[PDB]
RNA sequence: CCAGGAUGUUGGCUUAGAAGCAGCCAUCAUUUAAAGAAAGCGUAAUAGCUCAGUCGAGUCGGCCUGCGCGGAAGA
């Protein structure tokens, strides 16, 4: 999956999701995957993600991943009482800002795109929207 | 080439701004040479159709205000969040 | 020049008369007989040459026999022996494998008599060098 | 689909030309027949393969209006099909009246030889023309 | 193990030994080490199959053998009925008596002869190491 | 037929009809495209 | 809606056999109003289905958005 080879720290704190997002254009393909609802990805909810696309398209054209977690998350598991000391990560997730460029894909036809990603927005959490490259 | 039909401003700011994207329409700014920026209010629609075509920021424009035709172009443009809608267009005296 | 009625066809070339092994029975079923194909077929295609796959209408009512006439055979069959090499071709067109040309199968698709549409020596003439190209081969014409 | 106002008028341009050149023209019903027998119509008015062809009553009726042509709207009804000759004498007539071998008529409404207009009744007096 | 040639080379003899014992194992290794090194495969027996179905259930008949993984040389007509012709893994045979029985009530009939030993199918060539 | 939230067109002798006030999926080609609770 | 929906050619290679309709390629030409070296089902290979002149003015489906539908089964 994708995560942080290496932190600066362990935890961290809950963090809300504010404001819009940045990544809103393509710079690396002609088409791609972009994100409308609000929430977070996981590095199994990304992965699993890529996958059906990539799929989708054999192994022509190529693939872009925008979005990373670099958020790790921390839970704690039954019969434990409230306290005692912070979770411990099990998943790392990333906050997804309605418009944030998802994915990415290139050298394969238009057609070809939706049905792709189309298999790939079935696997996300939150709703998306096709995107084509524009000029400026 | 592009036609396109505007009127000068009467009132600035995010508040009249967002008034404005409530009626099909949205703010611009047309700045360069010597000549002062100007307020400008284009129809959304309109322009919406016209942006569609890579020659809108390719070739010149032609804005016609109060009388007027501005032969300026396409400098910089702000997209919606999430919707296939637009923002804010800069135009250059050109 | 009327309507569907019996009329099959299935050969490997004019030399084998009334075979077996590639068809046999398979030439005759619902009326043809697996006997008769060297008599009425043989008629007088030992009286020119034997050697080219000519296929043949059948047309049967409920006289016994059949009267079906034969006629000019696939233009592929020249593609051994008139237009250059009977197989091998290697590569698809990774390759541009062999090459006919113009003189080549021009004389050859000209004796048909008894096919091809419009007479204009020209239109119906390279009507039949298409094929010669379209696997792999180059155009030298 | 359809096709394009620019595509649409070359097509009845076209047959217009050729009208003005036709010295003949003959109009006849062709339903309920195949194409081993249109074939076989083609191959004996000529050999190329090309002879009667089927249009519609409009793209014939602005055909023959886009030329000097009048009183042959009653041989434009429901299914027409045009045969025109722009070279050799136009007593092919013979060929196709022979080939309908009906004891009738009607299906070869009418014609128009040398620009001179023919009824139906006037198909065989063509049609036994000596030589 | 059948269908090979075998030939000798190189050899030596040796200080004591040299018998028609010694050089008759020598052989022995020699075979074992061959086989297993060349590529080994198996090799089942191909039967030709002509199969009498009345002249309705010769299409079902054919269909029948293309789906046991045969391979149609070509059908023979005979009264009323059609001959089909077909060679078919004895190995792959299996109930072909009975399934052919089954949708001719009998109607149909056959007869089975020995052709030629071709080489398995890979599938097959896995379970019978063991 | 099977029934599911889910109901779509198949094949393309495919039908979506409501009936009553439920999405159907009427086949002519093959019963196993025949759907419910659309 | 009633119609037509062809010809070179079963295109060439491969194959038991592939002919639009396993699969590699190739995808020109043709008589035309139009017909792809072919959409889906169907054949063991064929066959057989079949999608892409009349009638006389309306028809086709993407975008944004309002209001609804199914998804929705507890004592
Ligand atoms: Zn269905």
């Amino acid at each position: 999956m994708l995560q942080p080879k290496r932190t600066k720290f362990r935890k961290m704190h809950k963090g809300r999701n504010r404001g819009l997002a940045q990544g809103t254009d393509v710079s690396f393909g002609s088409f791609g995957l972009k994100a409308v609802g609000r929430g977070r990805l996981t590095a199994r909810q990304i992965e699993a993600a890529r996958r059906a696309m990539t799929r989708a398209v054999k192994r022509q054209g190529k693939i872009w991943i925008r979005v990373f977690p670099d958020k790790p998350i921390t839970e704690k598991p039954l019969a434990v009482r409230m306290g005692k000391g912070k979770g411990n990560v099990e998943y790392w997730v990333a906050l997804i800002q309605p418009g944030k460029v998802l994915y990415e894909m290139d050298g394969v036809p238009e057609e070809l795109a939706r049905e792709a990603f189309k298999l790939a927005a079935a696997k996300l959490p939150i709703k998306t929207t096709f995107v084509t490259k524009t000029v400026m | 080439m592009f036609t396109i039909n505007a009127e000068v401003r009467k009132e600035q700011g995010k508040g009249a701004s967002r008034r404005l994207r409530a009626a099909n329409k949205f703010p611009a700014i047309i700045y360069g040479g010597k000549e002062a920026p100007l307020a400008i209010e284009l129809d959304h629609d309109k322009v919406m159709n016209m942006q569609a075509k890579a020659e809108f920021y390719s070739e010149v424009l032609t804005i016609v205000v109060d009388g007027k035709e501005i032969k300026v172009k396409a400098q910089d443009v702000q997209r919606h969040p999430y919707k296939p809608k637009l923002q804010h267009i800069d135009f250059v005296r050109a | 020049a009327k309507k569907v009625q019996a009329y099959v066809k299935l050969q490997v070339a004019a030399g084998m008369a009334n075979p077996s092994p590639p068809v046999g029975p398979a030439l005759g079923q619902q009326g043809v007989n697996i006997m008769e194909f060297c008599k009425a077929f043989n008629a007088k295609t030992d009286s020119i040459e034997k050697g080219l796959p000519i296929p043949v209408v059948i047309t049967v009512y409920a006289d016994r026999s059949f009267t079906f006439v034969t006629k000019t055979p696939p233009a592929a069959v020249l593609l051994k022996k008139a237009a250059g090499i009977k197989s091998g071709s290697g590569k698809p067109n990774k390759d541009k494998v062999g090459k006919i040309s113009r003189a080549q199968l021009q004389e050859i698709a000209q004796t048909k008599a008894a096919d091809m549409t419009g007479a204009d020596i020209e239109a119906m003439t390279r009507s039949i060098e298409g094929t010669a190209r379209s696997m792999g081969l180059v155009v030298e014409d | 689909m359809a096709l394009n106002l620019q595509d649409k008028q070359a097509i009845v341009a076209e047959v217009s030309e050729v009208a003005k050149g036709a010295l003949s023209a003959v109009v006849a019903d062709s339903r309920g027949v195949t194409v081993d027998k249109m074939t076989e119509l083609r191959k004996a008015g000529r050999e190329a393969g090309v002879y009667m062809r089927v249009v519609r009553n409009t793209l014939l009726r602005r055909a023959v209006e886009g030329t000097p042509f009048e009183c042959l709207k009653d041989a434009f009804v429901g299914p027409t099909l045009i045969a025109y000759s722009m070279e050799h004498p136009g007593a092919a007539a013979r060929l196709f009246k022979e080939f309908a071998k009906a004891n009738a008529k009607f299906e070869v409404k009418a014609a128009a030889f040398e620009g001179e207009l023919i009824p139906a009744s006037q198909i065989d007096r063509l049609a036994t023309l000596p030589t | 193990v059948v269908d090979m040639g075998i030939r000798l080379h190189f050899g030596s003899y040796h200080d004591v030994d040299s018998s028609e014992l010694a050089f008759k194992l020598a052989a022995s290794i020699a075979f074992k080490e061959g086989f297993k090194k060349a590529k080994p495969v198996l090799l089942e027996p191909i039967m030709k199959v002509e199969v009498e179905t009345p002249e309705e259930n010769t299409g079902d008949v054919i269909g029948d053998l293309s789906r046991r993984r045969g391979m149609l040389k070509g059908q023979e007509s005979e009264v009323t009925g059609v001959k089909i012709h077909a060679e078919v893994p004895l190995s792959e045979m299996f109930g072909y008596a009975t399934q052919l029985r089954s949708l001719t009530k009998g109607r149909a009939s056959y007869t089975m002869e020995f052709l030629k030993y071709d080489e398995a199918p890979s599938n097959v060539a896995q379970a019978v190491i063991e | 037929m099977k029934v599911r939230a889910s109901v779509k067109k198949l094949c393309r002798n495919c039908k979506i009809v409501k009936r009553d006030g439920v999405i159907r999926v009427i086949c002519s080609a093959e019963p196993k495209h025949k759907q419910r609770q659309g």
